[PDB]
């Protein structure tokens, strides 16, 4: 509930609105946060690969707040880079994941529909690390 | 440098405006609270982050800042409104009462907490905090910021007496009444006081101007008594015509003028109703309130002997027409002469400017609604729903093309005579008839509803 | 003989069956995941607009 939040009040006003709509969106807000106050579910606060810092980061936060290292997207899925495990074509050059092909079964890239095989596109990519 | 601070100002907004970064721009006073702290410092941190809308960061700054400053009333209603913008009703109330609590002479703070309240749902509360407080606020009459707090008072006292009202309840409030008269006595003298201090007073006219509007609105849904209303519509309009009013403001007079065309239209004056539509039509060309009325009118005036023939004529003059393109349309389905119909609208889309007019996407759905075809015109009478004008048609004619798909009677004596199609067709109308007890009106919500 | 064959193994859809897949989900959908709206008193209907 704290992104819907967020949401809602980016929502209440963009640039432009009439007032009908303004105030639908807000009796749908207060409705949502009155029928309970916004609480937020737990999960696993996994180790930060971006820096050497110990303050863990919420898995769903790409922003990664005074650090400034932003994570790269995976377009398996939508899933940040949170492992060694990342490889991208000469094509779109996007990262992705192995463990998120292995369970799609996907022949081609996600983005640009690259028609060459994954895995000896992960050796490459791992030669090039290797070069690194 | 005593520069120093609008260059890195400049320096800040050709970082966020070239660049297109949110994050850099709140670093930027970030660095200047985290450098060397103060007593404004945290105050424009948090108003950089309500300028770019991130509540609970601009709360803690100001809750910091508030623990630097002993009282400071300024933080005081800063945090009440980050906590009220939040969205977390329960802290933000504890915080209110706290602070009444603690000085119960803010008005300022007893004003945020019944807007809190009202917006909580919570009547009772709300009201039994706005009255004492507004009632015995009576002594700091020649002030001028205690004379606009108890006009804000007043104004949401009637908006809570007029929120306890149970629909299809006719009898006039009376303490709404008195309260709004009450209001608007205090905004002319604010306004007058505005005016003795050389302060810009427009706005609070403009203000007055509509809860003038909205007090001939409510006098006119109940009692019908025309020549009060038109009174006091004439004396809002000459209210809202000084200064510089007459070309800046523009929707203030816009609905005026509908509200006279309305009372005209329930007065059956064809002239005067038709000489407020062409003062409309001077004003605003895309009204669709003034060509509805125009196309009764006309229907008024002519209905079987040539009326086909004029109609035609007024929409090879004017190119969208949409009220009389629409009446056409239901001729033309009256007469099985579907094509010249298509013919027609398509003359009129090819020079409509914009495709996803209201008046032009519901004429689209009827026309394919009258062909028997269900999904193309619930699509279009979906898309044309986004005004107020035409609302209640397209919502009437989504619920029956949910409910009677094949366009026969509702019940066949024949066998069964009920229709029932699974579960979703049920759900969608019920969103519908959600969204007609707020848009249209009351007797086709229970008709659709029964 | 071959030639249907080989076309049927390739067939590359040119135009006319590009995406056909239309089949009404304005309905389907609305089975899936609203329930939980309607039992509570939510309207998020206009979101999914
Ligand atoms: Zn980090
Ligand atoms: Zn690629």
């Amino acid at each position: 509930f704290r992104e819907c939040s967020r949401a809602f009040v980016k929502l209440q006003n963009l640039e432009n609105i009439t007032e009908d709509e303004k105030e639908r969106y807000e009796a749908i807000a207060v409705s949502i946060f009155t029928k309970h106050p916004p609480l937020d579910s737990p999960c696993e606060y996994t180790p930060c690969v971006g820096k050497n810092c110990s303050q863990q980061v919420s898995e769903y936060d790409i922003h990664c707040r005074a650090c400034g290292s932003n994570f790269s997207p995976c377009v398996a899925s939508g899933r940040p880079i949170f492992q060694k495990e990342f490889y991208q074509c000469k094509n779109c050059r996007h990262k992705m994941i192995e463990s998120e092909v292995s369970r799609l079964k996907l022949y081609n890239c996600a983005l640009c529909h690259s028609p060459i095989d994954f895995k000896r596109f992960t050796e490459s990519n791992n030669n090039n690390n290797n070069n690194i | 440098s005593p520069y120093f601070l609008r260059a890195r100002q400049i320096l800040a907004d050709v970082y966020l405006d070239q660049l297109r970064d949110r994050r850099n721009y709140a670093k930027c006073y970030a660095d200047l609270i985290e450098i060397d702290p103060s007593f404004d410092n945290y105050k424009m941190l948090g108003d950089a982050l309500m300028k770019i809308r991130e509540p609970e960061e601009a709360s803690r700054a100001y809750e910091k800042a508030a623990l630097i400053k002993p009282d400071d009333e300024q933080i005081i209603q800063l945090l009440g409104l980050s906590l009220c913008q939040t969205h977390d009703y329960n802290k933000a109330l504890t915080y209110y009462e706290n602070a009444l609590r603690m000085n119960p002479k803010r008005l300022d703070l007893i004003i945020d907490l019944g807007k809190l309240c009202i917006q909580i749902k919570n009547f009772n509360r709300a009201e039994e905090i706005l009255k004492p407080d507004i009632f015995s606020d009576e002594y700091q009459l020649p002030t001028y910021q205690n004379l606009k707090r108890n006009q804000e008072g007043f104004y949401l006292i009637a908006k809570l007496n007029i929120k306890r009202t149970p629909p299809g309840v006719f009898t006039p409030i009376d303490m709404y009444r008195k309260a709004l008269k009450k209001s608007i006595q205090i905004q002319i003298d604010v306004i007058e006081k505005a005016k003795q201090e050389g302060e810009d007073v427009e706005k609070e006219r403009k203000t007055l101007a509509d809860m003038y509007i909205e007090l001939a609105k409510y006098t006119n849904q109940y009692e019908k008594n025309e020549k009060a209303t038109l009174d006091i519509l004439a004396e809002a309009s000459k209210y809202t015509n000084n200064q510089d009013t007459m070309s800046k403001t523009v929707g203030n007079q816009e609905k005026i003028l509908e509200l006279e065309v309305q009372m005209y239209f329930k007065s059956n004056q064809k002239l005067e109703c038709e000489n407020k539509c062409n003062l409309l039509l001077k004003l605003n060309p895309n009204n669709d309130l003034a060509c509805l009325t125009l196309a009764e009118l006309l229907l008024q005036k002519d209905e079987y002997s040539q009326a086909i023939e004029q109609f035609k004529k007024i929409l090879q003059d004017r190119p969208n027409n949409y009220g009389i393109l629409a009446k056409l349309i239901d001729f033309f389905r009256r007469s099985f002469q579907i094509n010249e119909a298509k013919t027609y609208i398509e003359r009129a889309e090819k020079k409509a400017t914009n495709t996803n007019d209201p008046g032009l996407c519901y004429c689209r759905g009827l026309y394919h609604k009258y062909n028997r075809s269900p999904k193309d015109a619930l699509n279009e009478f979906s898309k044309a729903k986004k005004s107020s004008q035409y609302a209640e048609e397209s919502l009437v004619n989504m619920i029956d093309i949910y409910l009677n798909p094949d366009q026969d009677l509702y019940y066949s004596n024949v066998e069964e005579g009920p229709k029932v199609v699974d579960e979703v067709n049920l759900r969608a109308c019920e969103s519908l008839l959600r969204e007609m007890q707020i848009r249209a009106s009351y007797l086709r919500y229970i008709v659709m509803e029964s | 003989a071959q030639e249907q064959e080989v076309s049927k193994v390739s067939a590359p859809p040119n135009q006319p069956t590009v995406q056909v897949q239309d089949i009404n989900e304005l309905q389907k959908f609305t089975k899936i995941n609203t329930l939980p709206q309607t039992e509570e008193g939510v309207d998020l209907s206009q979101l999914m607009q």
